[PDB]
RNA sequence: AUAUCA
C-alpha cells in the first residue's frame, strides 16, 4: 500500500541499491515494509531536491541486534549563482 | 464659583450639589494664579449650544459615542465649567492646512 | 382566514442569464419556486399578485463565483389554517376510523369519535358512507369542520375536525 | 495641549536620529491615543482595553483571557475590524472592501 | 433557498415561547394585526371570504396572462370550465394546490360579482372586528346570531346579538343567486 | 503593538478618518485631507523678509505714477493708471497677502517658509514658460481683473469637503486654508506680470492645472491611513542606534505612557 | 437609508480603489464568459477589454458607496470622473 | 511559506482587500459549514445529497445557511465551544450604527 | 473538490459570545462519553461506544459518521456531553464567581446594594455593561449583611423594608480552584475573634445563582438569554469532536493519542470514581477529597499554566498542552493560523541583482515558474493557446500542470492517459504555468513597509535566484550577501487586477511616509552617474553610437 | 480507492505526495486532494521536546498492545506550584486505585532483565507473556515468582 | 530542543 511514485527499479532483492548505480530524485534507496494484516510501505527515497551516485553502502547490527543499513550518496557540487563566498 | 485658599473640608464639600438648578464650583486659589489657557499649547475651546450640537451630530451623522471626548476634571472643561452631554469647539493651528476645527464631548 | 402576505426571495442567477429577458427568468424563476409551495410559517402560497410589478432591486455579484444574488421582494394569496378555525368542505375518502373533508388546498380529517353517536359507519355502501338516523356523509358530501388541530407536514398542512359540536356537520 | 506635547516628543524621537516621518503619521498616533479623553497608551492595558471587538482585542496578547471576558459579558462582535474578517475569511472592509458593486439592468440594457 | 418577511425580529439565543395558534384571535406572528408592507408603511392584516378571494386570484392570473403574450410579441359550472383554462395558460400546472383551491373557492364562494363582495366588504368593515372575523363573517353562511357566535367565538361580546343579526339578514340578501 | 492600535482606521467616503466603531479620530485626514505622496516641500514667500522688501515684491498702486505696473508689464499699462475703481481691487488683494503675512507667522512662530503643501506652484509656472514660449520683453494680455478674479475663483474649485451646509462648508474653508496662502503668495498682480511675465492663455493654463492637481491630491476614501501611520513610524524605528533619553528607549517610554520616566525635565522660558 | 441621487455629496471622481474593483470585476466577468459592451479591437486579455470598456464608459456597473452610518451613495460607472 | 501577520498588514495597508481574501482563503485554509439559523451554531447535521438540513435542538428543519471560512476558525469555533464559551454565527445584523 | 449543498451561501455578520447553558450542552450532544477508553472494544480495531466515536466524529479515511456520513474532508465533526457528578468551576471564571458571590446574598440571592443606596443608583446607572459591573462590585463587596429594612428615600427615621433575610455575608477568599468564607458572627457583640471558617460548595453558589433576579443578573454583566450567571460553574462537559483531538493509528504496537484525550479520560475516571462515592455511602471528606480531584482534571484541562496549582504532567515529564495553550502564543491559533498562515502558490530563494532587468519586473527561475500556477478560464479568446500549453504539458517551459472540467474533477497532465487528446471547453479551467509578464506579490521579510510587498511583473530566467532590478533594493531592504525573497501568484482576475492596479512597483516610486521617492540611483550607476557628468568627460563617435542605442526608446536622432 | 472513469482490477494508482493529490496512473483523474505528512504528523506525537515549548508536540504515543488503552496523566510540580497541592491531589489518587497495579510486575521483569543483560525486544516479549497467562486457570496457583521466571 | 541564516 501507499507505494512512492518514485521508481524502485535500482533495488536490488535485498532492497537496496548496489554502490555505483547513479540515482536522482524521488528514487528509492532503501526498500522497507511494516507488515500489518497485505504490507505497507516504510521505504527510503533519496531528497527529492538533490541527486547523485551512491558511494557506499553497509549493512549492520546493533548493541541489541537489529538490523540496520546505512547508504552514502555523493555529489559533486560546481559553483552556481546563489552561491555565498 | 467658591474660590478657597487651601482646603474646603469634607462636611462642606457635602452641601455642593444640594442645591440643584442651580450648580456649584471650587477653585483652588493656588491653581489660578496662572491662566492656563494662555499657554502657546493651549487652543481655543468654544462650547456649543444644545442646537449648534445637535447640528455638529446631523452634519456628521453621529451618536455622542463616535465623538472624541473632553474629561470634566479636564483644566479647560473646568475653566469654561462644562457639563457631562456639553460639546466643545476646537481650533487649533495646522503645519498641513493652517487651521484645523476638531470637537470634544464632556465626561 | 387566507390572507395576502409581502414576501421576498433571495434569487441566485448565473452569469449566463445576464441578457435582457434577466427580469423575465427571475419572474419566472420567482413562480417557479415560491408558486404552490407550503410553507409552516405562512401556510400555502398559492397564487402570486401584481406580477407586473414584482420588484427585482439590484443583484450584487457573489465574489469568487460569477453568479448575481437579488432579493425578489413580492406579494402573493396564502392559506394559512389554525385550531378553531370553522371551515366548509367536502367529503374526498371515507373508512371505518373518520373521513377526510378538502377545504381548498389542504385536507381536514374527522375521526369516527369526533361526530356524534349517532352518524354511524357503514361499510355496506358505494361509496362508503357514515350513517346518522337522518344524515348520510359520503364522498360528495359538504361538511362544516371546526379545525382542533394542524400538522406542519413538508409541502403541506393536514388537521384533524370535528363536526360533533354545535352548527357543524353536514349541509 | 497633553496631544501637542505628546506629537511634539514622538517628532523629536524621529527628527533626533535624523529621519523625516510626515506629520499625519504621528499626528494620527497622536490623535487615537488622545481621543477616549486621556493618555491611552499602545499596550495590552491601553487600546486593547476599550469598546472594539472582542476578536480584535484577542489578536493582540491577552487572547484566552479577553474571550472568557467576552463570553461572561455576552459581547457582541459587529464585524467591522480588520481583525474579525479575516479570522473570517470575508472579504475586510477595507480599500476595495469598502464600497459595494451592482449591475444595473437599466445601464445594462442601454449599451447593445 | 426559502422565503422570508417584512418581520425582521431578532430571536437571538433565546427559543421558545411559540405560543399556540387558536381563534381567541392568537394567530401566528406572521398573521399579526399590524403588518408592514415593503414601503415599510405600518398596514393592517388582510384576510378574505373565500370570493374576495376567488376574485383577487382570478384578477392576478388574468392580468398575468397579458404579459405573458405581450412579452410573447418580440354559471359556476362554466366558471369551472373558464379558470380550469387560465390555470393551464398561466400557472406552472405542477401547482396543483392552486387549481383545487380555485375549484373550490367556484364552488364555495357565497358572491359571485365584484360589485356584490364591494357591499359585503363595507356592511362588514364598519363593525371594527378584527379582519379574521370579519373574513368567516363573509365565508360562513349564518342565520342566528347564535350560529355566528358559536362558529366564530371571537365575537362573543364584540358585537350586539340584534347588531350582528341585522347584518347576517343583510348579507343572506347580498348571496348570488348560483 | 503600533499596527494593532492602529489597524482599523481609514478614511470614509465623508473624508472622516474613524475606527471600527465608527468613532471619529481625525475629522479630516492629517487635518488637510490630502494624500502625503501628493504633497512637496513649498516656500510661502510672503512669511518672511523684510516689511519693505514684501512691499516691492507685492504692491501694485495704479494711483502712483512709480508704483503701477510700467506699461511694459501689460497692454492696458497707459489706460491703467488712476483707475481708481481697479485700485480698489489692488487693495483688496494688498489687504489680503497682508493679512495672510500675519497669519503664517501665528501658525509658522520661528518663520519656517518652506513646509509640504499640494501643487507645486513652480513647477507649473516652469512649465507655463516653455510650454508656451514666453517672451520675456514684450506686455501681457491680462487684465488686472483677469489676474486679481482669476484666482479668486480657483480657490473656490480647490474642493476637498463637499456637502451644502455651514458645518462642512466652514470645514472645506479651513482644509484649504494654508494652500490658499501660498496660492495667493505665488500668483499675486504684481508677481505674475514682472516675475512669471505670463500671457493669458499661460495663466489660464497655470489655473487649470493647479485645480487638476489640487483635486487628484485629495486622499481617496478606502485608504487604510491607520496601518499606513503605524508603519510609517515603525520602519523609521528599526533604523535606530543636556543628556536626555532618546531614541528607540524614549519611543518605548512614550507608547507606554510611562509613569516614572527616565529624563523627566523643565524647559523654563 | 439610501441617499437621493440630488442629495449625493461624496467625490464626483472615481477613487483609485473603486477603479482597481471595477476593472478587477468587469475583467473577472469578461473571463467567465459574460457579454463584452465594447468593440474589441482585437484584443484578448479580459483585464485590457475591462480597461477599454472603462474607457469608453461602456461598464453597467454601480458603485454602492457606504457612509460610517450605514446609508449609501449610488454612483455609475458611467457618471465618474477617472482622473487616475 | 508564511503570509503572516506582518504580511497581512501590508496587503491591509495597500488596500488589496479580495488580493487579502485570497491569500486567506483559496489559497490556504478555506472550509464550507452549514450553520443554524436560531442559535448561530455549527449544530447542523447537514445531509447534503438527501438534501436534509436539521439542528435538533432547535427543531429547525428550514432555517439553515452555509457559509464558507477558514477551517482554523471552523477549528476555533469548535475550541470555545468545548471550552463552554457560544460564538453564535450570525448572517444577518439587529444593532445598526 | 467539496461537495454541493443546496443551502444558503451567507456571510458572518455578527458572532454573538456567550456561556453554555448545560441544557444546551446536553442539547447539542451526539454522545454520552461514558468509558476513558479510546477505541478498543478489547484488543480490536474499532472505536468504543464510548469515548471517541460513541456516535462522534468520523476519522481513519472511513466514512461512519451516524447517517452524516461525508466523512473527514466534509465532517466538522460533532460534539459529545459528558455528565459531570458534581459541579466544578470553569477556571476561567472562578473569579467573575468569586465576585458575583461577593455582590449577591449567600441566601436569598439579591443584591447587597440597591436603588435604596445613592452611590448605588449612581453605579447602577453606568451604561457600559462592563464599567457597571467593576463599579456594583467595589460598592457590594464590603456590604457584609443582607438588609431586611433600609432608610426611606427622604427621612433616616422611618426605614422603608426592601427585600427579605437578615443573614450575614461569608469574607470570600480563594484557595485554588475552590472558595471558602469567613462569616463574620455575632456572639455576645465581638465575635469574630474566631468565625465560622466553611468553603461554599459548587452546588450553594449554583443555587444561589438561580435565585439572582433577572433585573438583577442583568444589572450585573450577565444576559437571560446568552449568559445567565449559573453558567458559569461546570454541571455538563462539552465534549469536543476527533477533529479538535486528532487521533493517529501507526504500527498496531503504536498509537497516538492527543493531550486532551488523554485529560478527558482522567476527567472521566475521576469522574466515575466520584460517582460510585456518593452513589455509596458517603463517607463526606472522601468524596470532597475525589471531588477536588475532578476540580483539578476539569480545571487543568482547559488551562495547565494555573498559578498556585501543579501541572497536569503527561509520561514524558513534558506538561499537557491545554486548550487555552493552543490558543494563546504567537503560533497559537490566532496569531499563527488565523492572522497569519503558510499559504500554496507560494515560493521562496536567494536573490541577486541584475542591471538589466526592468525596475517593475522580477527573474523567476524556469523551475519556480514550472511550479507554479495561475488557474485560466477557457474562453474563446484564449482557447487554442491554452490548448497548446496543455499539449506542451508539465514539463515544457510555456505548459500547463491541470485541467479543471466543470464536473469539478482535476485531470493532472502528468499522469492522465487522455493529456495529449484532452480537447478543451469554455468555462473549464486550464492550471497553467505562471509566464512572462503575470503580476506576482514580491516580498522581503520583516514587511515593516506596504513597499516591503510590491507587485512585479514576471520574465521566467534560467538559474536558480530572484533576480530583482536594483533600484528597487532599497524599499525592501534587500542586498545579495545571501538573501532571500517571497513570492505569491494572485489566483483570480480580480486578484491581479488588485496587484496591478494598486501595488505594482512603479505606483509605489513616491511614498506617503516622507512624501518623497523611496527607489533611487544606487552603488554602480550612482558612482558612474558622477563621472560621465563631470566637465572633462567627453565621448568620441563609436560609444556614443553604443550609449545611444542602449537606450530603449531613443527617437533615433544623434 | 478506484478511478471511477477507468475501473481496472489491479486499481494502478500514485501517491503524488509532493503535489499533495492521489493521482490514477491510467487516466489521470486527480482521486484526492487533501493529504497529510504522515512523518511530521508523527512528529507532533513522539517528539523531542521534554522541556514544552514546542507548540507542534501536542499528544503522546501509547502501546495498545502491552498496556490497552489506559490513558492517564500524572499530578507533578509545574514552575508555579505550592508542595502543598501536589500532596492532597496526589494522597486523593489513592482513594482511588489491584490489577492495576500489578503493572509493577512488568517493573520486575525490566528489571531482571537489565541484570541479565538482555534486550529491549526481549523485556516486551517477557511483559506480554506475562499479561496473557498471569490471570489463566491453566496455570492457576503456581510460584508467582517462577511463572515470570 | 540546540545550531544557524539576512
Ligand atoms: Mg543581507
Ligand atoms: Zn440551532
Ligand atoms: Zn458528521
Ligand atoms: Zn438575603
Ligand atoms: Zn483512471
Amino acid at each position: 500500500l501507499r507505494m512512492k511514485h518514485g521508481t524502485y527499479d535500482k533495488l536490488d532483492d535485498d532492497g537496496l541499491i548496489a554502490p555505483g548505480v547513479r540515482v536522482s530524485g524521488e528514487d528509492v534507496i532503501i526498500g522497507k515494509t511494516t507488515p500489518i494484516s497485505s504490507k505497507r510501505d516504510a521505504s527510503t527515497p533519496l531528497r527529492s531536491t538533490e541527486n547523485g551516485i551512491v558511494d557506499q553502502v553497509l549493512v549492520t547490527t546493533n548493541q541489541d541486534g537489529l538490523k540496520f543499513v546505512k547508504v552514502r550518496v555523493r555529489t559533486t557540487k560546481i559553483p552556481q549563482i546563489g552561491d555565498k563566498f | 464659583i467658591f474660590v478657597y485658599q487651601n482646603n474646603i473640608t469634607p462636611s462642606a464639600m457635602k452641601l455642593v450639589p444640594s442645591i440643584p438648578p442651580a450648580t456649584i464650583e471650587t477653585f483652588n486659589e493656588a491653581a489660578l494664579v496662572v491662566n492656563i489657557t494662555h499657554h502657546e499649547l493651549v487652543p481655543k475651546h468654544i462650547r456649543l449650544s444644545s442646537d449648534e450640537k445637535r447640528e455638529l451630530l446631523k452634519r456628521y451623522r453621529l451618536k455622542e459615542s463616535q465623538l472624541p471626548r473632553i474629561q470634566r476634571a479636564d483644566p479647560v472643561a473646568l475653566y469654561l465649567g462644562l457639563k457631562r452631554g456639553e460639546v466643545v469647539k476646537i481650533i487649533r493651528k495646522s503645519e498641513t492646512s493652517g487651521r484645523y476645527a476638531s470637537y470634544r464631548i464632556c465626561m | 382566514m387566507f390572507f395576502i402576505k409581502d414576501l421576498s426571495l433571495n434569487i441566485t442567477l448565473h452569469p449566463s442569464f445576464f441578457g435582457p429577458r434577466m427580469k423575465q427568468y427571475l419572474k419566472t424563476k420567482l413562480l417557479e419556486e415560491v408558486e404552490g409551495s407550503c410553507t409552516g410559517k405562512f401556510g400555502y402560497i398559492l397564487c402570486v399578485l401584481d406580477y407586473d410589478n414584482i420588484d427585482i432591486q439590484r443583484g450584487r455579484i457573489l465574489p469568487t463565483d460569477g453568479s448575481a444574488e437579488f432579493n425578489v421582494k413580492y406579494r402573493a394569496v396564502v392559506f394559512k389554517p389554525f385550531k378553531g378555525e370553522v371551515v366548509d368542505g367536502t367529503v374526498v375518502s371515507c373508512s371505518q376510523h373518520g373521513f377526510e373533508v378538502q377545504v381548498g388546498p389542504m385536507k381536514v380529517f374527522v375521526t369516527k369519535h369526533l361526530m356524534p353517536q349517532d352518524l354511524t359507519f357503514n361499510a355496506g355502501s358505494n361509496p362508503p358512507s357514515y350513517q346518522s338516523s337522518e344524515d348520510v356523509i359520503t364522498i360528495k358530501s359538504r361538511i362544516r369542520v371546526k379545525i382542533e388541530g394542524c400538522i406542519s407536514q413538508v409541502s403541506s398542512i393536514h388537521a384533524i375536525g370535528s363536526i360533533k359540536e354545535d352548527y357543524l356537520g353536514a349541509i | 495641549a497633553g496631544r501637542a506635547a505628546l506629537y511634539k516628543e514622538v517628532y523629536n524621537v524621529i527628527a533626533s536620529d535624523g529621519s523625516y516621518v510626515n506629520y499625519r503619521h504621528m499626528a494620527l498616533l497622536v490623535d487615537v491615543m488622545t481621543t477616549q479623553g486621556g493618555l491611552t497608551s499602545v499596550t495590552r492595558h491601553g487600546f486593547n482595553r476599550s469598546n472594539t471587538g472582542a476578536l480584535m482585542r484577542c489578536s493582540f496578547e491577552e487572547t484566552v483571557e479577553i474571550l472568557f471576558e467576552a463570553g461572561a459579558s455576552a459581547e457582541l462582535d459587529d464585524c467591522r475590524g480588520v481583525s474579525e474578517n479575516v479570522i473570517l475569511g470575508q472579504m475586510a472592509p477595507i480599500g476595495t472592501g469598502a464600497f459595494d458593486v451592482m449591475i444595473d439592468e437599466e445601464s445594462l440594457v442601454k449599451y447593445m | 433557498v426559502s422565503t422570508s418577511t417584512f418581520q425582521t425580529r431578532r430571536r437571538r439565543l433565546k427559543k421558545v415561547e411559540e405560543e399556540e395558534n387558536a381563534a381567541t384571535l392568537q394567530l401566528g406572528q406572521e398573521f399579526q394585526l399590524k403588518q408592514i408592507n415593503h414601503q415599510g408603511e405600518e398596514e393592517e392584516l388582510i384576510a378574505l371570504n373565500l370570493s374576495e378571494a376567488r376574485l383577487v386570484i382570478k384578477e392576478a392570473l388574468v392580468e398575468r396572462r397579458r404579459a405573458f403574450k405581450r412579452s410573447q410579441k418580440k354559471t359556476r359550472e362554466k366558471e369551472l370550465e373558464s379558470i380550469d383554462v387560465l390555470l393551464e395558460q398561466t400557472t406552472g400546472g405542477n401547482n396543483k394546490d392552486l387549481k383545487n383551491t380555485m375549484q373550490y373557492l367556484t364552488n364555495f364562494s357565497r358572491f359571485r360579482d365584484q360589485e356584490t363582495v364591494g357591499a359585503v366588504i363595507q356592511l362588514l368593515k364598519s363593525t371594527g372586528l378584527h379582519p379574521f372575523e370579519v373574513a368567516q363573517l363573509g365565508s360562513l353562511a349564518c342565520d342566528t346570531a347564535d350560529e355566528a357566535k358559536t362558529l366564530i367565538p371571537s365575537l362573543n361580546n364584540k358585537i350586539s346579538d340584534d347588531e350582528l343579526e341585522r347584518i347576517l339578514k343583510e348579507l343572506s340578501n347580498l348571496e348570488t343567486l348560483y | 503593538r503600533l499596527v494593532k492600535a492602529l489597524e482599523d482606521i481609514m478614511v470614509h467616503y465623508d473624508n472622516t478618518t474613524r475606527n471600527s466603531l465608527g468613532n471619529v479620530i481625525q475629522f479630516i485626514y492629517g487635518e488637510d485631507g490630502m494624500d502625503a505622496a501628493h504633497i512637496e516641500k513649498q516656500s510661502l514667500d510672503t512669511i518672511g523678509g523684510s516689511d519693505a522688501a514684501f512691499e516691492k515684491r507685492y504692491r501694485v498702486d495704479l494711483l502712483n505714477t512709480d508704483h503701477t505696473l510700467d506699461p511694459s508689464l501689460l497692454e492696458s499699462g497707459s489706460e491703467i493708471l488712476g483707475d481708481l475703481k481697479l485700485q480698489v481691487l489692488l487693495d483688496e488683494e494688498y489687504k489680503q497677502l497682508v493679512k495672510d503675512r500675519k497669519f503664517l507667522r501665528e501658525v509658522f512662530v520661528d518663520g519656517e517658509a518652506n513646509w509640504p503643501l499640494p501643487v507645486n506652484i513652480r513647477r507649473i509656472i516652469q512649465n507655463a514658460q516653455q510650454t508656451f514660449h514666453i517672451d520675456h520683453t514684450k506686455p501681457s494680455d491680462l487684465t488686472i481683473k483677469d489676474i486679481v478674479l482669476g484666482v479668486k475663483d480657483l480657490q473656490e474649485n480647490l474642493l476637498v469637503l463637499r456637502g451644502k451646509n455651514e458645518i462642512i462648508q466652514n470645514a472645506q474653508r479651513d482644509a484649504v486654508t494654508l494652500f490658499c496662502c501660498l496660492l495667493r503668495s505665488r500668483l499675486a498682480t504684481r508677481r505674475v506680470l514682472q516675475e512669471y511675465r505670463l500671457t493669458k492663455q499661460a495663466f489660464d493654463w497655470v489655473l487649470s492645472n493647479i485645480e487638476a492637481q489640487f483635486l487628484r491630491s485629495v486622499v481617496h476614501p478606502g485608504e487604510m491611513v491607520g496601518v499606513l501611520a503605524a508603519q510609517s513610524i515603525g520602519e523609521p524605528a528599526t533604523q535606530m542606534t543636556k543628556k536626555v533619553t532618546s531614541g528607540v528607549p524614549r519611543l518605548k517610554e512614550i507608547l507606554n505612557v510611562a509613569k516614572n520616566m527616565k529624563t523627566p525635565s523643565l524647559t523654563v522660558y | 437609508k439610501a441617499i437621493p441621487k440630488d442629495q449625493r455629496a461624496t467625490t464626483p471622481y472615481m477613487t483609485k480603489y473603486e477603479r482597481a474593483r471595477i476593472l478587477g470585476t468587469r475583467a473577472l466577468q469578461i473571463s467567465m464568459n459574460a457579454p463584452v459592451f465594447v468593440d474589441l479591437e482585437g484584443e484578448t486579455d479580459p483585464l485590457r477589454i475591462a480597461m477599454k470598456e472603462l474607457a469608453e464608459k461602456k461598464i453597467p456597473l454601480v458603485i454602492r458607496r457606504y457612509l460610517p452610518d450605514g446609508s449609501f451613495e449610488d454612483w455609475s460607472v458611467e457618471e465618474l470622473i477617472v482622473d487616475l | 511559506l508564511r503570509f503572516g501577520e506582518m504580511e497581512r498588514d501590508c496587503m491591509i495597508a495597500h488596500g488589496a482587500a479580495s488580493f487579502l481574501k485570497e491569500r486567506l482563503m483559496e489559497a490556504s485554509d478555506a472550509f464550507r459549514v452549514h450553520i443554524c439559523g436560531i442559535c448561530g451554531l455549527m449544530t447542523v447535521i447537514a445531509k447534503l445529497n438527501h438534501n436534509q438540513f436539521e439542528c435538533k435542538g432547535c427543531d429547525n428543519k428550514i432555517d439553515i445557511y452555509q457559509i464558507h471560512i477558514p477551517y482554523a476558525a471552523k477549528l476555533l469555533f469548535q475550541e470555545l465551544m468545548a471550552m463552554n464559551i457560544t460564538p453564535r454565527l450570525y448572517t444577518d445584523r439587529s444593532r445598526d450604527f | 473538490g467539496q461537495q454541493y449543498s443546496s443551502a444558503p451561501l451567507r456571510t458572518v455578520k455578527e458572532v454573538q459570545f456567550g456561556l453554555f447553558s448545560p441544557e444546551e450542552v446536553r442539547a447539542i450532544s451526539v454522545a454520552k462519553i461514558r468509558f476513558p477508553e479510546t477505541m478498543d472494544e478489547t484488543q480490536t480495531r474499532a472505536k468504543i461506544g464510548g469515548l471517541n466515536d460513541p456516535r462522534l466524529g468520523s476519522i481513519d479515511r472511513n466514512l461512519k459518521c451516524q447517517t452524516c456520513q461525508e466523512g473527514m474532508n466534509e465532517c466538522p465533526g460533532h460534539f459529545g456531553h459528558i455528565d459531570l457528578a458534581k459541579p466544578v468551576f470553569h477556571v476561567g471564571f472562578i473569579a467573575k464567581i468569586k465576585k458575583v458571590c461577593e455582590c449577591v446574598c449567600m441566601h436569598c440571592g439579591k443584591l447587597l446594594l440597591d436603588e435604596h443606596n445613592e452611590l448605588m443608583r449612581q453605579a447602577l446607572a453606568i451604561k457600559d455593561s462592563k464599567k457597571r459591573f467593576a463599579a456594583i462590585w467595589t460598592l457590594c463587596k464590603t456590604k457584609m449583611v443582607c438588609e431586611t429594612d433600609v432608610p426611606s428615600e427622604d427621612d433616616p427615621t422611618q426605614l422603608v423594608s426592601r427585600g427579605g433575610c437578615g443573614n450575614t455575608q461569608p469574607t470570600i477568599r480563594k484557595d485554588g480552584l475552590k472558595l471558602v468564607g469567613s462569616w463574620k458572627k455575632d456572639r455576645a457583640t465581638g465575635d469574630a475573634d474566631e468565625p465560622e471558617l466553611r468553603v461554599l460548595s459548587t452546588e450553594e453558589i449554583l443555587n444561589i445563582f438561580k435565585h439572582i433576579s433577572v433585573k438583577d443578573f442583568t444589572s450585573l454583566g450577565f444576559n437571560e438569554v446568552f449568559s445567565r450567571p449559573e453558567w458559569m460553574i461546570l454541571t455538563c462537559l462539552p465534549v469536543p469532536p476527533p477533529p479538535v483531538r486528532p487521533s493517529i493509528s501507526f504500527n498496531e504496537s503504536q498509537r497516538g493519542e492527543d493531550d486532551l484525550t488523554f485529560k478527558l479520560a482522567d476527567i472521566l475516571k475521576a469522574n466515575i470514581s466520584l460517582e460510585t462515592l456518593e452513589h455509596n455511602g458517603a463517607p463526606h471528606h472522601a468524596i470532597e477529597e475525589a471531588e477536588s480531584l475532578l476540580q483539578f482534571h476539569v480545571a487543568t484541562y482547559m488551562d495547565n499554566d494555573i498559578a498556585g496549582q501543579p501541572q497536569a504532567l503527561q509520561k514524558s515529564g513534558r506538561p499537557v498542552k491545554s486548550i487555552r495553550a493552543r490558543l494563546k502564543g504567537k503560533e497559537g491559533r490566532i496569531r499563527g493560523n488565523l492572522m497569519g498562515k503558510r499559504v500554496d502558490f507560494s515560493a521562496r530563494t536567494v536573490i541577486s541583482g541584475d542591471p538589466n532587468l526592468e525596475l517593475d519586473q522580477v527573474g523567476v527561475p524556469k523551475s519556480i515558474a514550472k511550479t507554479l500556477t495561475y488557474p485560466e478560464v477557457v474562453t474563446p479568446y484564449n482557447i487554442d493557446r491554452l490548448t497548446q500549453l496543455v499539449r506542451n504539458g508539465p514539463n515544457e517551459h510555456p505548459g500547463a500542470k491541470y485541467v479543471i472540467r466543470d464536473s469539478g474533477d482535476r485531470i493532472d497532465l502528468r499522469y492522465s492517459k487522455r493529456a495529449g487528446d484532452i480537447q478543451l471547453q469554455y468555462g473549464w479551467k486550464v492550471e497553467r504555468h505562471i509566464m512572462d509578464n503575470d503580476p506576482v506579490l514580491f516580498n522581503r521579510q520583516p514587511s515593516l513597509h506596504k513597499m516591503s510587498m510590491m507587485a512585479h511583473r514576471v520574465k521566467v530566467i534560467p538559474y536558480s535566484t530572484f533576480r530583482l532590478n536594483l533600484s528597487v533594493t532599497s524599499p525592501y531592504n534587500a542586498d545579495f550577501d545571501g538573501d532571500e525573497m517571497n513570492l505569491h501568484v494572485p489566483q483570480s482576475e480580480e486578484t491581479r487586477a488588485e496587484l496591478s492596479q494598486l501595488c505594482a512597483v512603479p505606483l509605489q516610486i513616491v511614498s506617503p511616509q516622507s512624501n518623497k521617492p523611496c527607489m533611487g540611483i544606487v552603488q554602480d550607476t550612482l558612482c558612474g552617474i558622477r563621472k560621465l557628468t563631470l566637465r572633462d568627460t567627453f565621448i568620441e563617435l563609436d560609444q556614443v553610437l553604443n550609449m545611444l542605442y542602449w537606450v530603449p526608446d531613443w527617437d533615433g536622432v544623434i | 480507492l478506484t478511478c471511477p472513469e477507468c475501473k481496472v482490477y489491479p486499481p494502478k494508482i500514485v501517491e503524488r505526495f509532493s503535489e499533495g493529490d492521489v493521482v490514477c496512473a491510467l487516466c489521470g483523474l486527480v482521486l484526492s486532494d487533501k493529504l497529510v505528512d504522515t512523518r511530521s504528523e508523527w512528529r507532533t506525537f513522539s517528539n523531542d521536546d521534554h522541556n514544552g515549548d514546542d507548540p507542534s508536540r501536542v499528544g503522546e504515543a501509547s502501546n495498545p498492545l502491552l498496556d490497552g488503552n489506559n490513558l492517564s496523566t500524572r499530578i507533578g510540580k509545574g514552575e508555579t506550584t505550592d508542595m502543598r497541592f501536589t500532596k492532597e491531589l496526589n494522597k486523593a489518587q489513592g482513594k482511588n486505585v489491584k490489577d492495576n497495579e500489578v503493572q509493577a510486575a512488568f517493573a520486575k521483569i525490566t528489571m531482571l532483565c537489565d541484570a541479565a543483560e538482555l534486550p529491549k525486544i526481549v523485556k516486551d516479549c517477557a511483559k506480554e507473556a506475562y499479561k496473557l497467562c498471569h490471570d489463566e486457570k491453566t496455570l492457576k496457583g503456581k510460584s508467582m515468582e517462577s511463572i515470570m521466571a
